[PDB]
Order: structure tokens, then sequence, then C-alpha cells
């Protein structure tokens, strides 16, 4: 692993995350229900 | 660990067995006298436990 020396700064930007990031909280199958 | 220590000082082998599942697939079972599958009649099921 060599030290890379071609970076160009450019401070990072930010993005408005949309409706993403929901996994299956538990291991139990369900159907036609609204679970909190 | 003196060879003639009192029983309050002698080596024990304290080991803890911890286990608590919620819905994970089973991988450990006991005597396991599991029988054949049965049909639409009323039966007492044990399946996964
Ligand atoms: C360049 O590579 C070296 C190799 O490890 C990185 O480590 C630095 O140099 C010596 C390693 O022999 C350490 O004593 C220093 O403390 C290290 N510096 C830092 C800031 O960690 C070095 O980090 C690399 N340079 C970078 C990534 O800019």
């Amino acid at each position: 692993c060599v030290n890379l020396t071609t970076r160009t700064q450019l401070p990072p930007a930010y993005t408005n995350s949309f409706t993403r990031g929901v996994y299956y909280p538990d291991k139990v199958f369900r159907s036609s229900v609204l679970h909190s | 660990f003196q060879p003639t220590n009192g029983v309050g000082y002698q080596p024990y082998r304290v080991v803890v067995l911890s286990f608590e599942l919620l819905h994970a697939p089973a991988t450990v079972c006991g005597p396991k006298k599991s029988t054949n599958l049965v049909k639409n009649k009323c039966v007492n099921f044990n399946f996964n436990g």
C-alpha cells in the first residue's frame, strides 16, 4: 500500500436522503398489517 | 493455586452456557424424536419447538 498523492481537496457535499434505509426489523413474516 | 488449598481456593471450571433466540433458524436440538409430517386433521404440533 503506497501513499497516494494525487488528491484534489474538494470538500465533500451533502445530499438530502430520501425515503430509503428501512430493513426488515424482525424475522417474522406478516401480511396486510401495519407494524410499529 | 496451591495443591493443598482449601476447597474455597481450589480450581473450579465455571463455564456459562447462554442461549436466547427469537425467530432465528434452529441449529441445536436435544433428544429429537421428530416424527413424520401429518395432514389436515387436528394434530398437536412441535415443529421447530
Ligand atoms: C505515508 O506512509 C507512511 C507509512 O506508514 C504513513 O505513516 C507515517 O509515517 C510513519 C510510518 O513509518 C509513522 O511514524 C507516522 O506517524 C505516520 N504518519 C501519520 C500521519 O500517521 C503516513 O501516514 C503516510 N502519509 C500519509 C497517509 O499522508
